[PDB]
């Protein structure tokens, strides 16, 4: 089974210990971070259960996700203040535990929880608005992964979307508060070694367009399976095989957008699993 | 009921049809004899037509609230008939 | 609201009672919020779409109506200069025609809120029942009542967007007499920024649209073999297609 909640606290201390070799000025902060991460985990697991939503399923893999998500930000960021690191930690905490959260009652519940945790383990008055909308971290504007300015980001997206609008398919849209937060979310996903993000967007939200965009910013070939009523598994197999052979033997760097419509049978989805 | 909304739109389309007929002849028969007068007796007929609309708009404000008074009784009839059709549909 | 605002950024409008742009956007939100709340059942599967297309209908409809209001206002101003040149017995009644000139300001007051209803009919109503449409209309009218926009109290969607020449053309093909079936046909034709989905058990509609486009009418079905190619031929040379 799972370990302790006190072994988990201890195990991730050693995880933070290793990554705080890169911020030695906060070597004394590894334990309350490890205790906070585990607290956040224990609480998310408790507050958001499979009784509300099926995908509400937490495990120490989240912890490992968070701890590594923290390192990668440090290893490629500006030399860090304590106010930085907790916000750096808080960003990952949001992306790991709360992106999956539906609706708003539960989403606000986590905002309060995150606040409750910092106050209990890392007591500072230097924190700001910890809501995801207010902490925006990016490597689009800086060479180092750093917290960016809301005004600086919106304008950067605006100049790049027109370009993407001109260079690629011509579709005009309104760039808005939700969309900036989401652009960074896809960006982090498409940056990590294994990058798999599934977007749950109703329809016309723009989820398919943003994906094409952020992929273009990251310099990814956007492959979209050309399926139809009279498409066989063999067709999809071919679409997949090519995209695989190009990725290794041509070093292509493709982004495969699969819509729910594209999965025509059981096997199609099984192929996606094996991948 | 049918002619109320019919002649509302028809007379207004004929008011736009006669304004065009007046402007066509005023520009053609300015150097000719006083023909415009032959359309002005049709514009004298329009004094019924312009005010026919006023006659119909006045009786509309009397007809509409009576139409809405008659929807209620038929609603009482109407609501039972669907429940009956539903029942016969279900067989 | 962020998205609505940038879509109505183009400003045909003129001062009203109370902001004017701020009011319009707040109505549409409060209508979309009321539409899904009353009509749709099931827990939060569906979200904003009609809203975008409802705004896009309004922009296309206000532009079409304000340019036609200013066109009829120009047709009575050109007749004002021509009667003043002449001045005799009947012509001074014609001059009096400030009742119409006075009437224009009241007509322009309501055109913004009239376009609100027309756009809502085209977008939200297409698939609603006789009673379902009327009832939403009331909720829209009382929303138009809360906000300081003026609407026509004696308003009729058919007469407002259908022209008597077209209304005749439709029936000539063989459209049914009913008001419901008129509104439906108007919704299909009037707006074509989007492909229309016609649902009718009796394929009496498949002929109606065929009579209207005639030779140009090429009929297909998603089930036939040659569908894949026959559509590519239909698209290349401007063929009007029903699937």
């Amino acid at each position: 089974g799972y370990p302790s909640g006190k072994s988990l606290s201890q195990i991730y201390e050693i995880y933070y210990k290793a990554i705080f070799k890169l911020v030695p000025e906060f070597r004394s902060y590894t334990e309350p971070f490890a205790r906070a991460s585990v607290h956040l985990y224990n609480e998310c697991k408790a507050r958001y259960s499979t009784g509300l939503q099926s995908h509400y399923l937490f495990s120490p893999r989240e912890l490992t996700r968070l701890v590594r998500g923290v390192y990668t930000a440090i290893n490629t960021g500006p030399r860090q203040t304590l106010r930085s690191l907790i916000r750096l930690w808080a960003y990952e905490a949001w992306r790991i535990f709360a992106d999956r959260l539906v609706g708003v009652k539960e989403k606000n519940s986590f905002e309060q929880l995150l606040y409750e945790t910092v106050d209990k383990y890392l007591p500072n008055q230097d924190l700001g608005n910890i809501s995801s909308t207010s902490l925006l971290f990016s490597g689009l504007l800086s060479l180092d992964f750093k917290e960016v300015n809301k005004t600086d980001l919106v304008n950067f997206i605006e100049e790049r979307f027109k370009t993407f609008c001109d260079e690629e398919l011509e579709v005009p849209m309104v760039i808005h508060e939700s969309m900036v937060d989401h652009i960074l979310r896809i960006d982090r996903a498409l940056k990590q070694v294994q990058g798999h993000m599934m977007l749950i967007g109703a329809s016309r939200t723009g989820k398919t367009i943003l994906t094409r965009f952020v992929a273009w910013l990251n310099g990814l070939k956007i492959v979209q399976p050309k399926i139809h009523r009279h498409s066989n598994l063999s067709d999809f197999d071919m679409i997949l095989k090519k995209a695989i052979s190009d990725c290794s033997l041509k070093e292509s760097r493709t982004c495969l957008i699969i819509d729910e419509s594209n999965i025509l049978e059981t096997a199609f989805l099984e192929r996606m699993n094996t991948l | 009921r049918e002619d109320l909304i019919k002649l509302n739109t028809e007379y207004k389309l004929k008011l736009k049809n006669l304004e065009k007929r007046l402007l066509e002849e005023l520009n053609n028969s300015q150097g000719n004899m006083l023909e415009n007068d032959e359309l002005m007796v049709t514009l004298n007929n329009l004094k019924k037509e312009a005010m026919n609309i006023e006659k119909k708009l006045s009786e509309s404000e009397e007809f509409f609230p009576q139409f809405d008074n008659l929807v209620e009784e038929y609603s009482i009839i109407g609501k039972h008939s669907v429940k009956i059709f539903s029942m016969l549909e279900k067989f | 609201s962020q998205v609505a605002n940038n879509m109505v950024d183009v400003i045909p409008m003129e001062f009203t009672d109370f902001t004017i742009r701020d009011a319009v956007v707040n109505i549409l939100i409060h209508f979309d919020r009321n539409f899904y709340q009353k009509m749709k059942v099931g827990v939060n599967p569906r979200s904003p779409g009609y809203f975008i297309d409802g705004l896009r209908a309004l922009v296309k409809l206000v532009t079409a109506k304000y340019q036609d209001l200013q066109e009829n206002q120009r047709f009575v101003n050109v007749g004002l200069e021509k009667l003043n040149e002449s001045v005799k017995s009947l012509t001074f009644e014609k001059e009096r025609w400030l009742n119409t000139t006075k009437q224009f300001s009241k007509t322009s007051q309501e055109l913004i809120g009239n376009c609100i209803i027309s756009s809502i009919y085209e977008t939200y109503f297409g698939h609603l029942n006789e009673r379902e449409r009327a009832d939403m209309l009331v909720i829209l009218k009382r929303l138009l009542g809360k906000f300081a926009v003026k609407y026509d109290v004696n308003y009729r969607f058919i007469d407002y967007l259908v022209t008597l020449d077209e209304k005749m053309k439709w029936l000539e093909c063989g459209l049914d007499k009913n008001d419901y079936f008129l509104e439906n046909m108007s919704i299909v034709m009037n707006s074509q920024d989007a492909v229309p989905f016609l649902l009718d058990p009796s394929s009496h509609m498949i002929t109606v649209i065929s009579n209207y486009y005639g030779n140009k009418t090429v009929l297909l079905s998603f089930l036939e073999e040659g569908f894949v190619k026959r559509l590519e031929n239909a698209i290349r040379f401007g063929s009007v297609v029903i699937i």
